[PDB]
């Protein structure tokens, strides 16, 4: 069965999985040193650290699990799907409950950091690292919940012409278009529009606060640090998720008329783009960790 | 023909 055949030629295909294999070193390397950096670190900050681990947790699952399944099955051989039912609904879900977590991180850490330059006299007075642990915790589960409807979405189907081909066994949404339609438009709300809003309204507020802060120790330093940490957190995460949403709105909203081999091809090759940027996001915090803070680049590198 | 790969 040629039909399930992708025309995507050797060339990108080389490219992007170097290109993904850098991200995976880089990535994996970059949020493990920073998990066991925040480990043997020992008050804001500490909290921070948190989240921080969070993060490099969200993303090393995704370089760990999602990253050798999607360049095997979805950039080297996209027929058949080799990893069954649970390996199918288990990846999308693993990816939006992923996804969801470092959003509810970045507007929780955006919060916090909020509440640290403009109330710090309240803030010393702190909601205690148990508290914080259990909001961790609840982060987590939330995002669990909110991927919950891909465990239902996607499956395994044969696309092949009788149906009866093992080589059409693919992975893909088992549910008909307008339902598709709604959980991809909740998605995209859910984890990207709306928290994404709120994290750079509310970085824009920390901005223009930072600047009135100023204008009125090491607590200032440390804070203007995580100021433009957090934005290029923030930015990193809008124009990397960008693309990625585009495409899945491109997925289902696109007529079956419409749909011509050049689209096609753009879809695929459009897919590389995408899920590389999705994995240059995995890869962009502990990067941007060693370059603004001297300290933590010089317990990056004690590790190392 | 219209992708089956999300």
């Amino acid at each position: 069965n040629s039909d399930l055949d992708v025309n995507t030629d050797i060339y990108s295909k080389v490219l992007v999985t170097a290109i993904y294999l850098a991200l995976f070193v880089v990535g994996t390397v970059g949020n493990s040193v920073t998990l066991f950096t925040l480990a043997r670190k020992k008050s804001l900050q500490s909290t921070v650290d948190y989240y921080l681990g969070s993060l490099a947790l969200s993303d090393l699952l995704i370089l760990l699990l999602a990253m050798p399944v999607e360049l095997y099955n979805f950039i080297w051989v996209h027929h058949p799907w080799a990893f069954g039912d649970a390996g199918c609904r288990g990846y999308y879900f693993l990816r939006d409950a992923c996804t969801y977590a470092t959003a509810l991180n970045v507007v929780s850490l955006s919060v916090e950091l909020y509440l640290a330059i403009c109330h710090p006299f309240k803030a010393k007075t702190l909601m205690s690292r148990s508290r914080t642990k259990k909001f961790i915790s609840a982060i987590w589960l939330a995002s669990a919940l909110l991927a919950i409807p891909m465990l239902f979405t996607m499956g395994l189907q044969n696309l092949s012409g009788d149906g009866t081909h093992p080589g059409g066994l693919v992975c893909t949404p088992i549910v008909d278009t307008a339902t598709l339609k709604v959980v991809i438009q909740v998605n995209t709300f859910m984890s990207f529009l709306f928290p994404m809003l709120v994290a750079s309204i509310l970085n824009t507020v920390i901005a223009n606060k930072l600047t009135v802060m100023v204008h009125q120790p090491g607590r200032v330093q440390a804070l203007r640090r995580g100021v433009l940490v957090l934005r290029a957190v923030v930015i990193a995460f809008v124009v990397c998720w960008l693309p990625y949403h585009v495409r899945r709105l491109m997925f289902c909203y696109i007529s079956d008329e419409q749909w011509t081999t050049f689209l096609f091809d753009f879809y695929h090759y459009f897919y590389m783009l995408t899920n590389a940027l999705v994995y240059v996001s995995a890869a962009i915090n502990p990067i941007l960790y060693n370059l603004v803070s001297a300290n933590f680049r010089q317990v990056f590198l004690s590790t190392l | 023909r219209r992708p089956y790969i999300l």
